[PDB]
C-alpha cells in the first residue's frame, strides 16, 4: 500500500484531511469549522509575541500595552490583529452553532 | 513466406505455403462497423450468420467445404476452406453467394429465425461476458459521437428494427469491387488462383462507397455501470495511442511488453522480470491484467485491463500501476527495453505462423486493402531491433505524460475514485 | 434506452480541445496562485521574527 | 555483470542527479526567496538591478 | 513545447515560483511607495523642510 | 527505531525548558550562565552576531531578555506532551520488548 | 544485521586453518558457558531475533514437530525469569542437543533474496 | 422521535370525522407542495432518517424492485441540489405516485417491539 496508509502518524492525516469521504451535496456553510481552526492559531500565535513584551503588574500592566504599541517593531500588527480577531472568532462561532441547528446536527447519532 | 498481389479489376493476394494439408479462399471487404449509423448498428453481424445459416451451410458440407465469417472495426471477411485439391469449387460456391443469387438467402423464413438467433447472442453477452463488454463501453465513451465508437454485434434496441430492406441497402453501398481484396492462403498457388478466375469473367459491384464525414476524436471521459450483485470489479483505462500506418506503430507495442499481462494462479507467471509485480504480490491487488495497444485506420487506444476481488484496495493497484507509467519518460533501463524486444518478436512470430490458414487470410487481406502490400516478417524484425532507449522516452513524453484518460468499468467499482484523483496521477510532479 | 448512447454534452463542450490551451490556462492560475501564496506566507514570517529585535528604547540607549 | 547499489541504484542517482541538484536545489531556488528582509546578508539581497 | 519546459517538472516550478517571488515583493513596494508618496505630495515632512530653508 | 528517535527529540526539548526556567530567577547563577550560552553561537560563520542580539533583544542580557525566556518556559511543556502522545502512538503498534530478547507473543497478562 | 552467509563465511575459515582453530575455539567455549541461555532451557537458535522477513520465511518452513517443542522452551523460559529462578541441573540443555536446527532453512531464504536483488538490477550483455 | 403508531392515531381521528377533516385536510395539502420535495424527484418515506432499529429492519424487508428505484431517487436528489437548479416539471413526483411505501414494514416493527417490551417487564398472576 501507499506509504500515506501505512506510516503510523501520517495515516491520520491521510483518514481526515485527503481520503475522508464526504457528502457531494454539503454547501458553503460547512466551511465554518475549518476557520474556527485557523482563528485559534491566530490567536495563539500572536499572544506568544505579545507575552515577551508584556507586564503583569497593576501598576505596570496599561504602559505595557502601550509600549507594544509604540515601540515595538511590529506591535500594532500584533495587537490589533489579536483584538479584532477575538471579535471574528465569535462571529465564526454564532454561525457554525445556527447552521447545526438548521440542518438538525443535534440529532442522533450526534 | 512471400506474398503476391495483382489487379486484373479484381485485386488477388496470395500466401503460398507447401507445407499445409488445406486451403482457404475468400473476400474480404474495407467496411465494418465504424461505416454504419446508429440506426443500423448490427446489419454486418447479420450477414455474417446468414452466411453460415444452416440451409447454405449444408449446400457446401456435401462437396467437403467449411465456412467462416469474422467482423470487425475496419473490415469484414467471408472464407471458405477446402482440401488442396479441389480449390476449384471453393470459388464457384462463392460465385453463387455474392456474385449471383444473394436473394435466396434472404427469403422470409431464413431471416426472421437468423434474426431471433443474433437477438440471444447479444443478450447472452451483456449479462455473462463482463471482460469485454466493459472493452467495448470503452471504445464507446472514448470516441462519441463518431463513427469508431459503435459496437460490433450491434445493440439489442437497434437489431429488432431490421428488415431484409437494410440488409439489401447495405450491400449495394459496400460490397464493391473497388472494396474487396480475393484472398488465398495455405496450399494454393498464385497463378492458379488468378486463372480461375479469369476464367469466369467475375465482377461483384463497381465501386465508389460512401463518403464517411466525420473522423475519429478521442475525448477524456468515464463511465460506470455499477452492479453490487456481481463478485469482482471489472476495469479497463487507455490514453490515445497510435494508428496504422504510423512511424511509432512499433514502438508503442513494444511498450506495451514492458509491463506485460499476469495471471496470479499460474506459478510461472508470478516470476515475470516486471517491477509492478513487487507492489501487486504484497496485498495480491488483482487476479490478472492484459496491456493493449490497438490500432485503426484513423486513431488508436493503449492501456490495461484488469479483474480483482479485493474491493478495498482499487485504489492502490490503479495508483502503483500509473506510477509505472511515468518511468518511461523519466527512468527507463536498457534492461527492460532489450526484454521486450525478445517477447515482441515471439508475439508476433506465433500470430502470424500459426498453422490456420483462417487466421492468415484475414490478416493479409486486411493488410492490403489499408496500405496496399503486406510487410514481411523479416523486415518487421529489424525495425524491432533498431529501438533505442531514448526512442521510448520521446514517444511516451508526447503520449503519455499529462494526458487525458478513458476508463469503464463494471461490478463492485464503490471503491474506484472520481476523475481527477486519477488524472493527476499520470505526472509525476514529486520530480 | 441503450447503455452505448451517451447523452449529449454539447452545451458545456470547447469546439477546439487543443490538447494545451485547456493546459496552459488552467495550470498559469494555478502558478500565480502559488506565487503569491508564497510571497505572502514570507512576508508574515519576517514580520513576527522582527518582534523579537531590539525596540526602539533600547537602540537610544546605545 | 550488474550494478552498484545499496536499494537505490546510480541507475536513478545519475537519471536522478539532474533532478537532485535541480529539485535538490528548488529550495535555495526558496533562498532567493526565503533570507531577506533583514539586515543579514544586504551584500546579496539588493544586487540585482531589478533589486 | 510550451508545456513540456514552463511546468512539466514541478522542480521547473517550484524554484520558478520561489525564484519569482523574490522578485515581485522589490518590485511591488518601490511601485506602491512611488503612487503612494505622489498622492499626498505637499503634506509629507520632506516637502516642509524644502519651504523652510531660508 | 522511530520510537527511539521520538525519544531523542524529547530529550532536547526537556534540557531547552530546564535552562530557561532557571534564568526566570535572576540570581547571579542565573545571569553569567545566559552570557556563556548565548555567546557560543557568535562563532556561527556569518550570521553569528545577528542571532545573539535577536535572542537578547538588545547588547546584553537585559530586560527583553528575562521577559521573553519565561514566556517561551510556560509554551514548550506543553510541546513535550505532544511529544508523549506520538510517543505513546509508536509503542501501541509492536508493544514492548522483554529482558529475554525473544518474541512475547506466547505469554501476554494484561 | 550482519548476514549469516558472512558469519559462516569467517567462520569455516577459522575451523579448516589448524593453528587458528586451537587459540579461538577454546575461547568460543567458555564464552557460550558464561552467556547461560542453556540454564533456562534454551538452544541458541531461539534466541535470534525473528522480526524481519528472511526469519519468517525460515519459520513457516520448519517442521511442526521441531516447532511445537520450540513454543514450549521459549514459555518456559520466560516464566524462570518472573521467578528469578534457574532450572534444575537435569533439566539444562546439553552440549550434544545445542545443533543449529535452523541455519540451514536461513542460509536458503538468503541464497535467494540475493540472486533476486542481482536479477533486479542487471545491466545487458550486448 | 413521535412513533408512527401515535401519528396514525390522531390522523385518522382526523379523517374519519366529517367537521374536523374539512379545516385541516386543505391545510395540509398546501403545507406539503410548499415543502418542495416532490420538485427534487423524491417521495416523502424517502425523508425518514434512518439511523435507528426499527428503520433498519423495514429496509431488509423492503422488495428488491422498490429498493432499486429508492437509491436512484436519492442520488439524483443529491445531484440536483449540488447544481442549484430543480427537475424538469415532467420529472416531478405526482400525488398519485406520492404513497406510503413503506409505512406497513414500520408498523408492524413497532408493533413487535412493544409486544417484548411488555413480557420482558411483566410481573405475573398469582
Ligand atoms: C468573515 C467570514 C466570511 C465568510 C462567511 C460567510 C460564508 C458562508 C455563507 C454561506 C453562503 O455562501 O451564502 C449562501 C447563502 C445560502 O445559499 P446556499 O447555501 O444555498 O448556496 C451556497 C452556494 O454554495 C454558493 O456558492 P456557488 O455554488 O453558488 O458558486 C460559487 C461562488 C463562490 O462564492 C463564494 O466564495 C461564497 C463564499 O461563486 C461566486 O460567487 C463567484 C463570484 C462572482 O445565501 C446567502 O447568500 C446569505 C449570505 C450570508 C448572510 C449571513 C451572514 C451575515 C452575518
Ligand atoms: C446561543 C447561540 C445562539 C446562536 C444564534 C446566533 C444568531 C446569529 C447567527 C447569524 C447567522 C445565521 C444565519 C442562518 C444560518 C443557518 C443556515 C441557513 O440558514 O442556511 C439555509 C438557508 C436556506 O436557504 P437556501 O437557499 O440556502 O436553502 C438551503 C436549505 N434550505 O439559507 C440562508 O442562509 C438564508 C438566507 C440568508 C439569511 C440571512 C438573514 C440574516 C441572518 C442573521 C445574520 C445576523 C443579523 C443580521
Ligand atoms: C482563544 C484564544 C484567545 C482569545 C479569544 C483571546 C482574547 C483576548 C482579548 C479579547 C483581549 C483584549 C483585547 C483588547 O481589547 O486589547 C486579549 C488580550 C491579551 N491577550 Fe489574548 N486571547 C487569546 C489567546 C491568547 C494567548 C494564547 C495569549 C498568550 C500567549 C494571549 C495574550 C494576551 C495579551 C498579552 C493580552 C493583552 C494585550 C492586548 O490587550 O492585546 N491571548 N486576549
Ligand atoms: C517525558 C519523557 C518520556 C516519557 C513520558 C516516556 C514514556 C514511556 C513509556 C510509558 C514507555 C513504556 C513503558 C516503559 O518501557 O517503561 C516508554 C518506552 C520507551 N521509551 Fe520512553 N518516555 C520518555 C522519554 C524517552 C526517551 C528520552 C527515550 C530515549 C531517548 C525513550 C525511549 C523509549 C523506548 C526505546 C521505549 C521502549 C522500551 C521497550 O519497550 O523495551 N523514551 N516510554
Ligand atoms: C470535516 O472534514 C474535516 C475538515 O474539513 C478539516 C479542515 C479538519 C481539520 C480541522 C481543524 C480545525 C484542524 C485542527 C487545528 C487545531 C486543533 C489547532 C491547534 C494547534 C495550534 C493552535 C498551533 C499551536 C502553535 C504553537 C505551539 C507554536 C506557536 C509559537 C511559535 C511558532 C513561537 C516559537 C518561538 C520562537 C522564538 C520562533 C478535519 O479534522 C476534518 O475532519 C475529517
Ligand atoms: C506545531 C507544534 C507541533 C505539534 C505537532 C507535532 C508534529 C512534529 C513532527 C515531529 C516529527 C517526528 C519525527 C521523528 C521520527 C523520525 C523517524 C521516522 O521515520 O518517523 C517519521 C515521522 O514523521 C512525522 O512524524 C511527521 C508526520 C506529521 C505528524 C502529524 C500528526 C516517518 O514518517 P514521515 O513520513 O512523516 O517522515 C518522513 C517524511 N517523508
Amino acid at each position: 500500500m501507499a506509504f500515506r496508509k501505512s506510516n503510523v502518524y501520517l495515516s491520520l492525516v491521510n483518514s481526515y484531511i485527503i481520503d475522508s469521504p464526504q457528502p457531494s451535496s454539503i454547501n458553503y456553510w460547512w466551511n465554518m469549522g475549518s476557520l474556527l481552526g485557523l482563528c485559534l492559531v491566530i490567536q495563539i500565535v500572536t499572544g506568544i509575541f505579545m507575552a515577551m513584551h508584556y507586564s503583569s503588574n497593576i501598576e505596570l500592566a496599561f504602559s505595557s500595552v502601550e509600549h507594544i504599541m509604540r515601540d515595538v517593531h511590529n506591535g500594532y500588527i500584533l495587537r490589533y490583529l489579536h483584538a479584532n480577531g477575538a471579535s471574528f472568532f465569535f462571529m465564526v462561532m454564532f454561525m457554525h452553532m445556527a447552521k447545526g441547528l438548521y440542518y438538525g446536527s443535534y440529532r442522533s447519532p450526534r | 513466406a512471400e506474398v503476391t498481389q495483382l489487379s486484373n479489376g479484381i485485386v488477388v493476394a496470395t500466401e503460398h505455403n507447401p507445407s499445409a494439408h488445406t486451403a482457404s479462399v475468400g473476400v474480404v471487404f474495407g467496411s465494418g462497423a465504424a461505416n454504419e449509423n446508429p440506426y443500423n448498428n448490427g446489419v454486418s453481424n447479420l450477414w455474417k450468420n446468414i452466411f453460415l445459416s444452416k440451409e447454405n451451410s449444408a449446400v457446401a458440407a456435401k462437396e467437403g467445404l467449411a465456412l467462416s465469417s469474422n467482423i470487425s472495426r475496419d473490415f469484414q471477411s467471408y472464407i471458405v476452406s477446402s482440401l488442396p485439391g479441389s480449390t476449384d469449387k471453393s470459388l464457384d460456391f462463392l460465385n453463387q453467394s455474392f456474385i449471383q443469387q444473394k436473394a435466396n438467402l434472404l427469403s422470409s423464413s431464413n431471416f426472421e429465425a437468423t434474426k431471433k438467433s443474433v437477438l440471444k447472442q447479444v443478450q447472452d453477452f451483456e449479462e455473462n461476458d463482463h471482460p469485454n463488454r466493459v472493452l467495448e463501453h470503452l471504445h464507446s465513451t472514448a470516441f462519441q459521437n463518431t463513427p469508431l465508437s459503435l459496437p460490433t454485434r450491434g445493440t439489442l434496441e437497434s437489431l429488432e428494427n431490421l428488415v431484409v430492406a437494410d440488409l439489401e441497402s447495405f450491400a449495394n453501398n459496400h460490397f464493391l469491387n473497388s472494396n474487396a481484396v480475393v484472398v488465398g492462403t495455405g496450399n494454393i498457388k498464385h497463378e492458379d488462383l488468378v486463372n480461375s478466375i479469369e476464367s469466369k469473367n467475375l465482377s461483384l459491384q463497381t465501386g465508389t462507397k460512401p463518403v464517411l464525414k466525420k473522423k475519429a476524436a478521442f475525448l477524456g471521459s468515464e463511465v460506470r455501470l455499477r452492479d453490487d450483485t456481481l463478485p469482482k470489479a471489472w476495469i479497463s483505462l487507455a490514453v490515445e495511442g497510435e494508428p496504422v500506418n504510423s512511424p511509432n506503430y512499433f514502438v508503442a507495442k513494444l511498450a506495451a511488453q514492458i509491463f506485460g499481462s499476469y495471471n496470479a494462479f499460474e506459478p510461472a507467471s508470478r516470476l515475470q522480470g516486471i517491477k509492478l509485480l513487487d507492489n501487486i504480490q504484497e496485498y495480491q491487488l488483482c487476479d490478472n491484467f492484459n496491456h493493449f495497444s490497438l490500432s485503426y485506420k484513423d486513431s488508436g487506444l493503449w492501456g490495461f485491463s484488469t479483474a480483482t476481488r479485493n474491493v478495498t484496495m482499487i485504489d492502490d493497484l490503479i495508483h502503483f500501476t500509473l506510477k509505472q507509467w511515468n518511468r518511461l519518460t523519466i527512468s527507463v533501463t536498457d534492461t527492460e527495453v532489450e526484454r521486450a524486444k525478445s517477447l515482441l518478436k515471439l508475439q508476433l512470430g506465433q500470430l502470424y505462423e500459426s498453422g490456420n490458414p483462417v487466421n492468415d487470410a484475414n490478416l493479409l487481406g486486411a493488410e492490403v486493402l489499408i496500405k496496399g502490400s503486406k510487410l514481411s516478417l523479416g523486415e518487421a524484425f529489424k525495425k524491432i531491433d533498431a529501438i533505442t532507449v531514448k526512442d521510448v522516452k520521446a514517444w511516451a513524453g508526447k503520449r503519455l505524460w499529462d494526458q487525458d484518460i478513458a476508463i469503464a468499468g463494471t461490478g463492485q467499482i464503490e471503491g474506484l475514485l472520481d476523475y481527477m484523483r486519477i488524472r493527476s496521477d499520470m505526472s509525476m510532479m514529486r520530480w | 434506452k441503450s447503455t452505448y448512447r451517451t447523452p449529449n454534452f454539447d452545451d458545456v463542450l470547447k469546439e477546439n480541445n487543443d490538447a494545451d490551451k485547456g493546459r496552459s490556462y488552467a495550470y498559469f492560475m494555478v502558478g500565480a496562485m502559488g506565487l503569491l501564496s508564497s510571497a505572502g506566507a514570507k512576508s508574515t514570517v519576517e514580520t513576527f521574527i522582527s518582534s523579537m529585535t531590539a525596540t526602539a528604547d533600547v537602540l537610544a540607549m546605545a | 555483470t550488474g550494478l552498484h547499489f545499496g536499494r537505490l541504484s546510480l541507475r536513478s542517482l545519475t537519471a536522478y542527479a539532474p533532478n537532485l541538484m535541480l529539485w535538490g536545489g528548488a529550495s535555495m531556488l526558496g533562498l532567493f526567496v526565503f533570507t531577506e528582509g533583514w539586515p543579514k546578508f544586504q551584500d546579496t539581497l539588493y544586487k540585482k538591478i531589478p533589486l | 513545447s510550451l508545456y513540456k519546459t514552463f511546468f512539466k517538472r514541478n522542480a521547473v516550478f517550484v524554484g520558478t515560483i520561489f525564484a519569482g517571488a523574490f522578485v515581485f515583493q522589490t518590485v511591488f513596494d518601490t511601485a506602491i511607495t512611488s503612487w503612494y508618496e505622489n498622492h499626498n505630495k505637499g503634506k509629507l515632512w520632506k516637502d516642509v523642510k524644502a519651504r523652510i530653508a531660508a | 527505531v522511530t520510537l527511539w528517535n521520538v525519544g531523542v527529540i524529547i530529550f532536547i526539548l526537556t534540557i531547552a525548558t530546564a535552562f530557561l526556567g532557571y534564568c526566570c530567577v535572576y540570581g547571579q547563577m542565573s545571569h553569567w550562565g545566559a552570557t556563556v550560552i548565548t555567546n557560543l553561537f557568535s562563532a556561527i560563520p556569518f550570521v553569528g552576531n545577528d542571532i545573539v542580539s535577536w535572542l537578547w533583544g538588545g547588547f546584553s542580557v537585559s530586560n527583553p531578555t528575562i521577559q521573553r525566556f519565561f514566556a517561551l518556559h510556560y509554551l514548550v511543556p506543553f510541546i513535550i506532551a505532544a511529544m508523549v502522545i506520538m510517543h505513546l502512538m509508536a509503542l501501541h503498534i509492536h508493544g514492548s520488548s522483554n529482558p529475554l530478547g525473544i518474541t512475547g507473543n506466547l505469554d501476554r497478562i494484561p | 544485521p550482519q548476514s549469516f552467509t558472512s558469519i559462516a563465511r569467517i567462520g569455516d575459515y577459522i575451523l579448516k586453518s589448524p593453528v587458528l582453530s586451537k587459540l579461538c575455539v577454546p575461547v568460543a567455549n567458555q564464552f557460550i558457558n558464561l552467556a547461560g541461555y542453556k540454564k533456562l532451557g534454551l538452544k541458541f537458535d531461539d534466541l535470534i531475533a525473528e522480526e524481519n522477513p528472511i526469519m519468517q520465511t525460515a519459520l513457516r518452513r520448519l517442521p511442526e514437530d521441531e516447532s511445537y517443542a520450540r513454543a514450549y522452551r521459549i514459555i518456559r523460559a520466560h516464566q524462570t525469569e518472573l521467578t528469578h529462578h534457574l532450572l534444575p541441573r537435569n533439566e539444562w540443555i546439553k552440549a550434544q542437543e545445542d545443533v543449529p536446527y535452523l541455519l540451514p532453512y536461513i542460509l536458503e531464504a538468503e541464497a535467494a533474496a540475493k540472486e533476486k536483488d542481482e536479477l533486479d538490477n542487471i545491466e545487458v550483455s550486448k
